[PDB]
């Protein structure tokens, strides 16, 4: 289920995220979330998935 | 603490009654006094608990040459409240000479309700603004009461004389009126004819009937504004808790409110917090900026969403006002009351410090300065004549209210340390 | 907060001058020119200085928690101070 | 994003009916309303979300001297609509005056689920041009929306009337219409009458009831046109960016549909592909070559045939069209619907730009020239009379339509460089 939903909170729903930054700060992205070069991203893993996902594997 | 209510002009003892009545009908209270059936709640501060358990509202009604107290006379709420309260020209100096020779026994009314009463928090005032009788009688009492009480304190509910007119003398009679409430009251509650009027032909069909709805309206909006007293929760279960955050400065006082449904008979707070911000939903009409927010909610409540509902809506910026300082909305909670079928069950109120209605109060001021420049609509008047031989009191109210409108355009710059 | 001890150790400061403050303005009704506004001046910038302090260690991973600042956060005014 | 729909014609008022019917029946959705006990998918476009999760379809019927909406209210499936949208001659200019008296209570019930919307995208039109009371008011009403709203869409889903002949002023109203769907709509849905006639007297042996089966048969293509937003995939998921790659230009906005089965109550996708590019699939009817073609493909697909499917089409050079620039054909994929029985569950559908609807177009240019220049077939109507005393917009829309069929023929040859 996590390995599912990972993918698809990036790589929708995520068309609306990026329209809104078409048009600073990294809060107000969360808050329009929850309802071209350069970004940060970021998400927490929890302890038994983390053990067989790697936090590598979110840089690729 | 105990709050004893005082009305006078026709349209305030008009909702004195539909305010009583609304009361009754919500509290398990019978129309003869008794307790309900079925009957927690708190009904210790504006009915007396007599002898058989009968809440008696504690309410002082003042009129001189009664009409509509006749149609109060005949009615099965006529036996709920008068334990004897009721006391037997449309100039506000005619109004001012007439409450000055009896000025004494109706403060000893007052007097005798006060002992009546154990404790003592405030006199809550009926007030219609130029109503003709109920001006200048209506300054005069709260002269009084400012003065022989120097310890309570003075809420006043009136309706603001705007129906775009009809009288000629009504603007000096509301001017001398403004003067008293900016110096003998401690906090008013404003409201206007015409935006009330247009909400009523705008949600109904109606032209004609608008004070019987009227009196619908104002009766929610007070007792929305006093639920979280008579239906105690914890905060703010004082009048002057209430009435602290609700004035920035002795000199603003005026409160706007709203109603979020505009008609009642399943949204979440997070949209009609967006409603009431709409000025749809807001009942009292260079940019003018709130000082000071408050609002209170009574619904089906999740605790989690009105806080991140307070995020999203600071975030979004709906909240246009620019203030000088550190001032910000604060929250309230208050409860639902039984008995009462209620669909969307989710009901809000608004109180708020906005520098709007300074513009109105220049409508008045440019109005009023006009026909005093003509000079053919003071009409001379007797009462306002041997009252003041040189009418150099509306010269007085003149200025304060000058004075006023500057401390409002001063409150609108965004430093008050500089005064207006 | 009581556990994390400069906060703590600031907000003691925080209810300390409401004190001195509500006792001092109490004892005259005309104005404080016997040293009263020395006194309260200090206090004042003291008062700026003591919110701004703690509200920059303050900012435990509670929703309520990071939304009281946000309404002081309002015009960043303990910020832009 | 939201989309709201609105309905005037007998037969565009018979389609919403059917669509929001199979709407209801395809999601989870009762027709009282409810959300059904079985109910991941997005009903968050044209159905509201209200207080008992109450889908209530964001449509507005329009309608003038009702009969249909007679047999609509009498219906169990009047409670899943009509959250009170329901409002109450032949001529294109009748429809015209009419709808202009009251366009006022109408716009207000426009910017009524205007402001009932929180997001807005399109106006999706259900239409029948020269159906006698829809023409010209649905003209008039076009023009209206193109006025107010130059921030949103307007998708036009209409039939052409054509029967092969019956009314001799049908086209003076269709070219009137048609004059007004080329400058006041964004995209235009074209449908042939004679053309699903003949497929449905083809797969069935009717003659008479085509109205209940037509009705049938647009509701399944209107319908599998929004199935990628009403179950959510992620190409094109909004409105706007599956119309940019359907329209090549602004002048060519007109859209050819087919349906994969004619009927489908296991054959590959390259099977149904090659019928697809067989026109008995295609419901719509020099050379004649698209300008680009696009197809939604909703079934049990595998991902790798796909692509061989298109390699091998590629390759057999089935698509018969020659276009001036380097415009191809564009693969989509959706979700089969569950809850309904379907054999064969691959179902397809295109959308393509071809220019033989010129054709038909000059079929009706020519029919219009002809009354014309006889000139005892415009009969003397009166509300064409004092709308036009000279009748020159016929002959404005004639210019219209002579410079659409003129771009037409010059995107026919390999330059666009050149214009018609």
């Amino acid at each position: 289920e996590y390995l599912q939903a990972m993918r698809n909170f990036f790589l929708d729903t995520m068309y609306d995220f990026y329209t809104s930054i078409f048009d600073q700060n990294v809060s107000f992205l969360n808050v329009q979330l929850q309802e071209l070069d350069g970004l940060t991203l970021s998400y927490k893993v929890p302890w038994p998935v983390d053990i067989v996902i790697s936090l590598e594997c979110q840089k690729i | 603490r105990e709050i004893i209510t005082l009305q006078l002009g026709q349209c305030g003892n008009q909702i004195g009654f539909e305010f009583w009545k609304q009361l009754c009908a919500e509290h398990g209270i019978s129309p003869e006094g008794i307790v309900e059936e079925f009957a927690t709640d708190r009904k210790d501060v504006f009915f007396y608990q007599a002898d058989d358990e009968h809440y008696i509202p504690r309410a002082v009604l003042l009129d001189l040459e009664p009409r509509v107290i006749h149609s109060i006379l005949n009615s099965p709420y006529a036996k709920l409240y008068n334990p004897e309260n009721i006391y037997l020209g449309n100039n506000w100096a005619s109004g001012f000479s007439q409450g000055e020779k009896i000025h004494e026994d109706i403060f000893d009314i007052i007097d005798r309700e006060a002992d009546g009463s154990d404790s003592l928090e405030g006199f809550v005032l009926c007030h219609s603004i130029a109503g003709g009788t109920g001006s200048g009688l209506g300054s005069y009492l709260l002269e009084r009461l400012n003065d022989r009480y120097p310890k309570k304190l003075v809420q006043t509910y009136s309706v603001f004389p705007n129906q775009d007119e009809d009288v000629v003398v009504q603007p000096y009679n509301s001017l001398l009126t403004l003067k008293r409430l900016t110096q003998n009251a401690d906090c008013v509650v404003v409201l206007d004819n015409t935006a009330l009027n247009r909400i009523a032909t705008d949600r109904l069909h109606i032209q004609n009937p608008s004070f019987s709805q009227i009196n619908q309206l104002v009766s929610t909006i007070m007792s929305a504004s006093t639920t979280t007293l008579r239906y105690p929760g914890y905060m703010n279960n004082d009048l002057i808790g209430l009435i602290a955050s609700l004035i920035p400065t002795p000199r603003l006082h005026f409160l706007m409110t709203g109603y979020t449904p505009l008609t009642t008979d399943k949204t979440t707070v997070l949209d009609v917090m967006r409603r009431l911000l709409q000025p749809k939903n807001v009942m009292v009409s260079t940019n003018h900026c709130y000082i000071a927010i408050l609002n209170i909610i009574q619904g089906e409540v999740d605790p989690t969403q009105v806080h991140k509902s307070l995020q999203r809506i600071r975030e979004r910026k709906l909240a246009n006002f620019i203030p000088w300082g550190p001032a910000s909305i604060q929250v309230a909670l208050s409860r639902k009351s039984p008995y009462l079928p209620s669909a969307h069950r989710v009901s809000g109120l608004m109180m708020a410090n906005h520098t709007s209605i300074s513009s109105l109060f220049e409508r008045t001021c440019r109005q009023y300065d006009k026909l005093r420049k003509r000079e053919a609509f003071l009409e001379q008047f007797r009462k306002e004549d041997m009252f003041k031989d040189n009418f150099d009191e509306m010269d007085t109210s003149r200025e304060i209210v000058q004075q006023l409108i500057d401390e409002y355009h001063a409150a609108t710059r965004p430093d008050y340390i500089s005064w207006g | 907060f009581i556990l994390l001890k400069p906060v703590f150790h600031c907000l003691n400061e925080i209810l300390d001058l409401c004190h001195s403050f509500c006792s001092l303005v109490s004892q005259n009704l005309g104005p404080l020119d016997e040293r009263g506004a020395a006194q309260l001046s200090i206090l004042v910038k003291g008062f700026s200085r003591q919110s701004s302090l703690l509200f920059k260690i303050l900012s435990h991973q509670i929703n309520s928690d990071l939304a009281q600042l946000l309404l002081r956060l309002d015009y960043n005014k303990y910020y832009t101070q």
